[PDB]
Order: C-alpha cells, then structure tokens, then sequence
DNA sequence: GACTATGCACG
DNA sequence: CGTGCAT
DNA sequence: AGTCATTCATG
DNA sequence: CATGAAT
C-alpha cells in the first residue's frame, strides 16, 4: 500500500522507495505532500536475476511499484513521476537494497534509468551537537565534512553516527533528504551497456562460480 | 494432591487480587506525582542508568530490556508503548520522553518499534525526580527483591493536574485534562498562603484545562462543576478561519482540533460528509499539514453556505466534540474522587513531607561531616603524638581503640583519622578546616530552622515553585470561551 | 545537489560492501573461535554483565537490549534468535546458553518470546572467555566509539569443531558438523606434539563428527576426504529396534534421527507413505516421545516385511539422509575452505599468541608490585625521615618530589608510599615484604620461562588442553559405521 | 487450533486450557501425550456475562472449548474429558483468567462443573537451588512450604519467585504441576447455586455502580 | 504472539 | 525442499 | 513489523 | 465508536 502525492502530474512528482514500514512512516510525515509520494518496502526485495517470471509478478512490492509508477514492464514510458528516488540507510543492508532495485529497474524499467528518472538519496551519515533549549546540530556525509564540523563545533561537541533512517525525525529527514533545495541526491546514469549487463549479471545472477571469483579478485577484505 | 473450593470462593479472592492490583498498581495515577507505576519506573529507571537530557539519547530496546528485567514484571510492548506516548506533544502537554525516531503522529501512523527509536528523559523530567537520592520519599523491593523502587516521585511541580491521566480500572476509569504549568503552580501557590481557598479565587489563577492540541473550550460553568465534584461535560472546537477564493469562492480553514481525536479520521469523515452529500456547502476536502503545523482545508464551490455549512460539521463530525472530567487518582492507596482542592493540598503536603524528609537528610549528613571535622581540628594540636601512638598499635582496630580510650575520640572519629592517608599530613592548617566549620554549623542551623518551621517552610516550597515557574513555563494553547 | 554515477559503479561498489561484511561480519565463523559475531557478542556481553553459570537467571530482554544498544548494531529478533539457538542441546553438541522457558524442541515449535524466557552463559562458554580480561586477544571499538569489544575470543577449548557452524554468505557457504569435546582435543595435542601430524592418523583420534542427536553415520572414506579437503557427503542413518508385538505382530521403534531435522515432520511424512500406501508393511504411525526421551513408533500388521518396509523408509523419507561437509571459516579476515588440518594448527596458533599474551601481562603486572614492593621495603629503614620529609612539604605533587629527588625513589614507588593510609604504619614488618618479594620474582621466572621458551609454552598449552578433556568431557552418542 | 491426546477416553482425559501460545508449548512438551490435551487461550477470554450471545459464539477461543470438548453449551454432558484445568500465571493477571473462565464454565457448561470436572492447577511460586553440575533444587506453593524449604537448604541457597509459567521449562511443569503422581489441583464446586449467581453476576457482570460497592466494601486497599 | 516474504549457497 | 543471520 | 481480539469504564 | 496498560 502507496501513501500518494495530493495532485497528479507526471513533470514534478517524485516517488520515494523507502526500506522500512517504519522509515516509509517517517517519510509520510516529513515531507511536502503536494507532489512527494511514499512506498515503502518491506524487508528484502526479490532479486529479479534469479526468480522466474512467475515468481516476480506475483510479488507485492514489484506488482506496487510497476502499478504506481503505470508504464507497464513493454514498459512504454511517460506516467507517471519525473523521479524515482531510492532511500535506504547508509549501512550494508541498504546497499544490498539498493542493487536489488537497480537490479529490477535496469532489467524491466531500463528507459527510466537511461532517461536519468532513478535517484537514490543519501542520508547524512553524522549528525554534530552542542544541553538542553540551547542544543545545536550539524549534518555530515563524508570523512571530510566531518573534519569540517568538528572545528567548527570544536571541542565539546559530540558526533553521532547515524546506524539508519530510523535514528533520525521527520522534519530532520525533511532538511537533509528530502527537501528538494537543501537535499543531495545521486542521478544513476548508465555509461555503455554490455558492461552494464555483465556487471549486473556476475553480481545479481543465479550461477555463483563467477559470483565468487568476483570477490576473490575485488572485495579486498585485507 | 487435591483441595476443594466453591466457585463462590474462588471467584471473590481471584477476583479481588485483579481488581485490587488494577486500582493501584497498574490503571491509576497517583494524585502526588501524577504517575502510573509503569511510568514511574520508566523514569526512574531511565535516570538511574543516567539516560538524561544532557547526554546521548539510547537505544530505546534497551531501556526497555532494563526496565523488564529490573522493575516491571510485563510486556516489553506495554512498557514501549507508555514510553513512546510520554514523548508525543500531542497527547502530553509537557513530554517527559524525548525520543527519535518515528514516533507516531496525530493522523494515528503506528510508531517504530523499540529496535530502531532512540530515547533519554527529558529536562522537565528530571524535575519529578529531583531529589530522589536523598531519601525523599518511600522506596519499596522490586520483585527480585534485589533492588530498591520508589513508591512516588518527589515531584517538584504539579504533575498530575499539568500532563493530565487516563484511564481504565476495574470499578474506577479515570480522564483528567492537560494544564498549563504555569497557571497550576500560581494556584498551588496561592493555596499554600490562602490554605482555606475556595474554588472561586482559584479558577481566577487555574482556569479550564490548556490542551497540547490547542483548540476552543467552552463550558465556564461545567469546568467549576468538574473542579468542585470531579465530574463535568465541556465542549471542545476546533480553531477555524475563513480564506477568500480567488473566483466567488470561500474556504474553511481549520488549525487546531480537539484534544484526543485522530486527524486522518477527522479528514476522512469530513470528506464522507461531503460524498453522500449530508450538507449542501460542500466542494474539495485537503489535507494540507506538514512537519511544523496543522492545515486542514474545506473550501466550498459557489452557493457560498459558509456559517451554515461550517455549522453541521460542528454538529455531525469531530470537528467538535466533549470532554468529560471523571477525576479519579490514588490516594492514600484507594481510589478517589477528586476536585482541584484535594489534587493541589494533597500535592502541597506531599511536597511538605519531601521537603521536611530532604532537609532531615542533608542536616545528619552535615552533623556526620562537622563531627569529623571538630575531630581533624583535636587532632592536629597532638598530630605528633597521635601518629606515635598509630605507629606503636598493632592494626587498624587496635590503633582506633588506643585513639579513642587515650584521647577520647569518637568511633566515626577514629576511622575517619586512621584512614587519612599520607600526604594529607602534608597539610595541618586548623584554619581551612574551622571555615568549612563554620559553614556546616551554618548549614544545619538553616535546616533546622526549615524543620521546625512550618512557615519558613513553606516559603521554601514556594521559591521553589517558583523556580521551576520561570524554567519551564510556556504560554496556553488552549482558549476559554 | 546531485550528483551522477553509473549502474556499473553503484552495483559494483554498493556489492562489494555487502558481500564483504556478510563473509566477515555476518554469516561466517572464525576459524579460531568458532564464532560469528553476533554469537560472539552475546557471550561477550552477557559475560561483562556478570550472566555467567553460577547466577541467577537473567530476563532474556534484558541480555537483549543490552547487546543490541551496546554492541550489535541489528534487530532484537536477529540477536534473540541466535541466542536461543545456543540453548539448544539438539543443534549445539555442547550448549553455550542455557536457557528458562519454551525455547523450541525438535518437532519444531516457536521459542517463547524473550519477554518470557530466561538465560544465562553455561559454564563451558566461560572458557571461550578465559583470560579475556588479560589483554590475551585484540580489542576494537564499537559502533558508539564508547566501549570495545573482542574481535576473537581466547578459545580455551576448539569451539569450531564441537559445536560445528552453518553457514550462509554471498559466494560462500558454511556447514561444520558437531564434534566431540574429548576427541578433538585429542587430535589437537597430537598436532602440538607432532606439528606435521599426517590426516591418517589423526583420523585414529578424531574419527568422524558427534551429532548431539547421536544416530548413525556411514562413510568413513567420504570422512576422509571432507578432513583431507574440506568437502564431503556422509548418510546419516536413525538409530532402529525391533519389537515383538503380542499377537504375531512387529514393531519398529526409532530412537535417534538424523541431525537437523523436524521430528513432528518425519513422522507425519512416515504416516503419509502409510496412507498412499507407498509400501505394504504399512499400520500405524506414532509419536510417543515425552520429556526425558525420544521414540518413534512405527508398528506394522500380520504380513510383517520389516526389513523390506524398513528399508523403504531409509530411501524416501527423512530417517535416513545426507549431510554434507563444506568447511569455510574466516582466517587471516577472509574466507578459506578448510579441513581438518588448518583448522587445527589455526586453533593452535591462536592459543599460542593468546598463551603469550597473557604472560607478558602477568609478568608485567608482577614486575609493577615488585618494584613497589622493593620500595616499600627501602622505606621501612628511613620511615621516620619520609613521615617528616612528608609533613614538610606543600602537597601531594611536591612530597613525592621530594620523595624523588631526596631518597631516589621512582615516581610510581613515591605514589604508592605517599598514598599509604596512616594505620599501614601499624605494620612496619620488612619480613612479611620480603616474603612477597621472592613470591612475586617466581612469578616472573616462570613467566619468563614461558615467553621465551616454545616448549615449555606448548607444554603448558597441553596441560590446560588436557584439564578442559577433564571436566567437560562426554561419551559419543553418533555411531561409525 | 488444539494439541490433542493420543487416544479418545472419556474417562481419564484431560484438557489442559493454559494461558499462553507460549506456555501452551511448553505444556505440549512436558506432558503424558497418552491422555492429556492441550488448548492454549490467547490473551484475556471474552467475559460471557458481558457480551453478547452473538459475540459469544463468534468467539474462537470459546467455540474451540466448546467443539474439543463436544456436548454443547443445550450442554447433554459425557463426551470427551473427565478433567478440565485451568492453567494459568500464579499472578494478578492469571488470577482474572480464571475469573473468566469460570464464569464461562458455570453460565453455559454449569453441569461440568457440579459433577466437579473443573481444577485449577497451582504452579509452584518459589524454587530454591543450592552452582554449575551439582545444582539442587526444591519447590515450593505458600508461605510456609517456602519456610520450610529455606531451613532445609539452609543459608547460601537462593530463592526464585516464578513471576508466570514462561519462566519454566517441560520437565519442571510435568514435575510440579501436571504430572498425576506429584501435581497439586484445586477443583471447583459449588456449595448452593444462588449464592453463586450473585457473586458471577456483581462482579462479572454489565452494570458497574454494584463492582463499585463490592470493591469498596471487601477490597482492602489499606 | 502467530503468520506472513525476501537475500545468500547448495544439494 | 530447508538451513540461519539479516531485512 | 503490520494485523489481528479481548479486559476494564464510559459517554 | 475508541481511549491505554495488560494479556
Ligand atoms: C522486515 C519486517 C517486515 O516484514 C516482514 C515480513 N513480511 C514479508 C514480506 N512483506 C512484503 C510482508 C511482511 C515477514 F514475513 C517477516 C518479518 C520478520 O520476521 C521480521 C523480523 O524482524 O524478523 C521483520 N519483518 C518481517
Ligand atoms: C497475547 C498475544 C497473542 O495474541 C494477540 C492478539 N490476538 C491473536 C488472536 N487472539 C485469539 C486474540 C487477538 C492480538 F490481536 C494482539 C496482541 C498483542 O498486541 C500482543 C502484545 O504483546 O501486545 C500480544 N498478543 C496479541
Ligand atoms: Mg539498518
Ligand atoms: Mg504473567
């Protein structure tokens, strides 16, 4: 189930794929309505490399997204946003989330990615504050804006680490995420194809020898 | 391997346990500190492991696991969901739980569960446990019977009549509206002077209830018959305003709606209004709030019927609605009844004894240090001989018994010497130690005075009450019509 | 406010991250402990909360909360589960949990929810935790930055092989089956001995796994390819009875079955194969298994096939299936599959550094109080001038100066006499002192011998090794075949 | 759903109604599968004196009682137990289960109970144990029993207070509390029947201001 | 407090 | 077909 | 991590 | 038609 934008309008509508009921709820509530939509997903999305057809379609969350979003799946194109924006937490599980729903859109939806209609938000990952009525905070993404905020706040100040959407408020998701002037966002953008396709097939796929050779080769765990 | 009862039996002493607990242990507030036991061990709790406003907030599971396994023999769902209502500005007109996270919303939405909400006390909250170390106020065992539990809050201001309680017993319910701190504490205040005040001059200082949700109260007379008896009807509206439509079109705007009542709920109904056409008035029914502030719009087509419209809703949804006073709290462990004037005595008498039992435990604290201290004074004009005689014993306890039989120190005294240790001997200034001498004998003279006092004593609970006034007071919410 | 990156980079650098932690940090054990870390968190955190064996029994909630707020990072159902699954004599060969409630049996029923149940470590799980307190083992930091926590437990027996592990990553799996205590420590001292210990004869130690079910195990030859590579198929056969039915009648009665499977299951699929008469021995199926005991009863009618029916039973249904051998663990922070060998000199290895490890900080610790005590013993000559240089100086700081300067003590001796209590004067007996001393000078020999000696440290590896066999050591309950 | 008995005997079959999913587990788990049942009650029972008839039978808790133990609710009688027990927490919560149940017992089933096939189990309140593989342990159900006990294990030996049957594994319950040889039950009579009926009727019942003047008269809150 | 679907590997 | 840490 | 029913008082 | 500590 779709917590839909108040007016319909297929140039400046945005939809948001949340991990989480309870993130999707926070989202719900901060957030500009007039044109934002919400749909959260529950738990792992079906990896759509490695199911059957069957399996797919019969799934809620595909059949919720593909129903919301019009197009179909052939696909056709413009319905129905102008962004698909993915929102997950910055932890390995919303990384998983997110190459699972690439996975989908580039296999099934691939003239909204080539088009530049999927986003994916990237939530602060520190939050910087120095009691009480007078209480003041900062957002950072990187090791280097860090660095930044803790000279600024200097000593005294004390730096949270963000573990996930759910950590954080809604208007604090408004004013960091979700707020179209402040808000930083990721525009996935495909450069060739065949690579695309073999990448996504090596990683996402059913076969696995590959799969782990991949990691023997890339994943430096040292 | 086997007894016999009647069901007649059976049926009154099982049923009495439930009803009993109920009444005082689970569904009922406490008409001192305003608290249910669940809450009350939430907040102890949450300051006993140091989770305060002034530090980081804590995953909200584990305090919840402490809770459970230290003090509330329940659910980790039912003390969860207690916590996280304590920290809704909607329901609490001062919330006593910060939490973050999702935390519901008035349109109802279900808050996170405890594995991802992060919480700590609040500032106020502190306040009702101010001074619980020294031994205000009566602690019982949990039980464990590992630990100690208070049975009330010291409770420095009012906070049964300020957050309000509901409500649900075995015999007794009980619904009590939010106040405004400040109004409640000049009410209080004056019945500390004028003991004897009647319920008139006191609605002059605490008038009708202030809800965190705004909105217009109406009901002069029904709130003096609620403050009088416990028991009273007053209506509550919505806070409306009118915006002109560019094209001979009006719209209602609404900005504050009553007390309790679930938003989303209110739109849909106002809308179904509109659908089965019920009214004539009616056009377009939005839903317009976002994070910081309450939007709700019903704009009208042509046939302007504003005030007529406007009317029914009132009338046929939620818009308007009442509120029933049924002021019931504990008091001296039963269920009572209750009007403005025993709350605020019984709250005032609690603060008497809190006060008295506070000043009681800092006056022997400062007589034990002020002991020790005359003995330091003794000690350093016979240093010398005293460390001869320490060095000449035979251990701890012999050297403590030759102090006190040779020199005539007392026990305490001689602990407190024996185990100085030894670069404390590199100051032997009578001096530093006669001044902190003087100001312990300063000390204890000053509480003795608010001991045996009555007066000055309640002076005290009014500069105190004053206090917290200044802090935490906030302007009303709420209007009285 | 935007910035654009292609699918390859976002899949490629978005995977590896989750793959990574999966393998290390997820799903994978340690080829030293034998752990994954949630596991290894709870013990770590019920431990430093004092919820060992010899305990009260804790609420569940509370162990929980505590883990999840302090350590692990993920949801109570994750940490709980895993907890329980501890407490599991038929999936563990020797429980590290030990649990109060319903927490599950082998027809596969719920656990009760950590609000109901109870827990504490066992006792055997204290000795993973041996000597965690002696810097043995490297520490990092939490999630928080506010606390640390072991990235491998000390291990004081070979948890990997008894207890076994599965064992789901990305690119690789996991499954370790159970082994006994006795037997593989067995094999480990072996390997100490004779470090180029050849498979074949460890195999004469170590024969085979101990599924805490017991039943029957069939394949030595595949046994031996899973220790040789780390993969195998092995058939895992339930353990049969005849019985002798009054009335020309045969029974078959089952009172072991295959490891990891759902005894309600398997009798309701023997009673299926009875109903579509897949087999003609066929009458009636029944679960007569109480506390204290599992029996299976399959009771056949006049033409009494046993042995044919019997054997049909073992084909298709579940009371005869095969495990198979896939040991991957973590070593060196990354996945290797291993047989018995590695896994081995792994173990061995670690108890070597953590051997080391805690000598040198023994050693240190004695060096510290001898070199105070050698102190102490200086002073007692020169007691009178040190009590007066003492009284004559300004403060703490400047008499341990003077202390220095004036009589050559260290800073660490001066702090020490300095900060003596005045009735340790009451003992001025160099003897008692002295006798400390050469106490404490063995210590360090010994510990010396220790550190710099591979054979007497292996040595001492054995004599601990052998100690655990001892105490924890209990007979086989799977048989080979 | 029901945990039955292996064998149909009206004669000596019990049916044990437990409060709890998770006590019923247990209860399945120790227990004599020869002859005893098992029916677990999820959360409070509906109150049959304040309800309607309609609600009643919609209920699933009260519909199952009634199909697992056949007569009918009119009730005929023997089918199918000769023991109903009530098993619930030795705790204010269990207390008014039983409270329910009774009263659904005697207003519909009343023929169950005068030919005394109604018990209420009494699980222990305390144990004591006096560390590691020689562990002792004693139970113990009043005041008394645990004075005993104390003295007996003297002084090192620490006291448990069961706060509810969760707390306990499947040996003990058959041990303490279900095992014929060594369990202690309460069985319910009724001395009178009108007596009865205005006792079920003033606390049990719809009108309130009568529970009110019960609770002040006899309830001593001191 | 039960149930409800997914990822990941594998046989 | 189901395993067990995760969502 | 929703959804699902019930106690208890009351309007 | 709910309210909120309990199951
Ligand atoms: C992530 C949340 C939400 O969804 C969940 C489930 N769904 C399946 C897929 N959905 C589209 C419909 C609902 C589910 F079946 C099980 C669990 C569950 O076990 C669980 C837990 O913490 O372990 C937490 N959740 C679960
Ligand atoms: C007591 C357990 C079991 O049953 C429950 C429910 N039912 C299941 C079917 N029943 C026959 C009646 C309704 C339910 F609807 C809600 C809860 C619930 O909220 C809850 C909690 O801890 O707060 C715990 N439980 C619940
Ligand atoms: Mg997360
Ligand atoms: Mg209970």
């Amino acid at each position: 189930k779709l917590t839909p934008a108040q007016s319909k309008n297929p140039a400046k509508n945005e939809l948001y794929l949340v991990e989480g009921d309870s993130a999707g709820g926070s989202a719900k509530q901060g957030r500009d309505r007039k044109f934002q939509a919400i749909l959260p997903l529950r738990g792992k999305v079906i990896n759509t490399a490695k199911a059957k057809m069957a399996d797919i379609l019969k799934n809620e969350e595909i059949n919720t997204m593909i129903y919301t979003i019009g197009a179909g799946v052939d696909f056709s194109i413009e319905a129905n946003y102008d962004k698909i924006i993915i929102m997950t937490d910055a932890d390995t599980d919303g990384a998983h989330i997110q190459t699972l729903l690439l996975t989908f859109f580039y296999r099934y939806m691939r003239p909204l990615v080539e088009a530049g209609h999927v986003y994916i938000a990237l939530p602060p990952l520190y939050k910087m504050s120095k009691k009480g009525k007078k209480e003041e905070v900062a957002y950072a993404w990187t090791d280097g804006e860090l660095e930044e905020l803790r000279k600024q706040f200097g000593k005294g100040a004390t730096l949270q680490r963000y573990k996930g959407l759910g950590e954080m408020n809604a208007d604090q998701l408004w004013e960091t995420t979700m707020n179209p002037e402040t808000r930083t966002l990721i525009r996935v953008t495909i450069e060739d194809l065949a690579r695309a396709e073999r990448r996504v097939n090596v990683l996402m796929g059913d076969k696995v020898e590959p799969r782990r050779k991949w990691i023997e080769d890339n994943v430096k765990f040292t | 391997n086997i007894q016999n009862m009647s069901l007649e039996d059976i049926m009154g002493e099982r049923f009495g346990r439930y009803s009993k607990y109920i009444i005082q242990d689970r569904a009922l507030p406490d008409i001192r500190d305003g608290l249910k036991p669940v809450q009350r061990r939430i907040l102890y709790s949450m300051n006993k492991d140091s989770n305060t406003f002034d530090k980081s907030y804590r995953k909200s599971a584990k305090s919840v696991g402490n809770i459970m396994g230290n003090f509330h023999p329940h659910g980790d769902s039912s003390i969860y969901d207690a916590m996280v209502r304590m920290s809704q500005n909607w329901k609490n007109r001062e919330i006593l739980v910060e939490m973050h996270g999702n935390n519901g919303s008035m349109d109802g939405d279900p808050p996170a569960a405890m594995r991802y909400t992060e919480a700590r006390l609040s500032e106020i909250a502190g306040y009702l446990l101010q001074d619980i170390e020294k031994k205000t106020v009566p602690f019982a065992w949990n039980f464990d019977d590992t630990e100690k539990e208070p049975t009330v809050l010291p409770a420095a201001f009012p906070n049964l009549l300020v957050n309000g309680s509901t409500g649900i017993s075995a015999g007794y319910a009980t619904d009590i509206p939010p106040h405004n701190l400040a109004e409640v504490i000049d009410a209080a205040v004056y019945m500390i002077d004028h003991p004897t005040a009647k319920i008139d001059k006191l609605m002059e200082f605490l008038p009708g209830p202030d809800f965190p949700t705004g909105a217009i109260i109406q009901g002069r007379d029904e709130i003096k018959k609620a403050y009088e008896t416990g028991k009273g009807r007053v209506v509550v509206r919505s806070k409306t305003e009118i915006e002109k439509l560019k094209g001979g079109k009006e719209q209602i705007v609404i900005t504050e709606i009553p007390y309790e009542i679930n938003k989303a709920n209110l739109v849909k109904k106002i809308d179904d209004v509109r659908v089965n056409n019920k009214v004539a008035g009616i056009a377009e029914v939005r839903d317009e709030s976002d994070r910081d502030g309450l939007r709700i719009a019903i704009e009208l087509k042509k046939d302007a019927n504003t005030e007529l419209v406007l009317n029914y809703l009132f009338k046929y949804t939620d818009l308007q609605i009442n509120y029933n006073f049924n002021m019931v709290a504990i008091d001296n462990f039963t269920p009572r009844q209750v009007g403005i004037v025993p709350i605020l005595s019984s709250y005032i008498a609690h603060r008497r004894e809190v006060i008295l039992a506070r000043s009681r435990f800092d006056k022997e604290k400062a007589e034990k240090r002020l002991h020790i201290v005359e003995g330091l004074i003794r000690v350093i004009s016979i240093l010398d001989e005293v460390i001869a005689l320490i060095r000449a014993s035979e251990n701890k306890a012999d050297a403590k018994e030759n102090l006190k039989v040779s020199y005539d120190f007392t026990e305490e005294q001689a602990e407190a010497i024996v185990t100085l240790q030894l670069y404390r001997l590199t100051n032997t200034d009578v001096v530093v130690l006669q001044e902190e001498e003087a100001e312990l004998r300063e000390k204890i003279a000053m509480l003795a005075a608010i001991i045996g006092d009555e007066r000055t004593m309640y002076n005290l609970m009014k500069k105190e009450l004053r206090e917290v006034k200044k802090k935490f007071a906030t302007p009303r919410l709420s209007s009285l019509e």
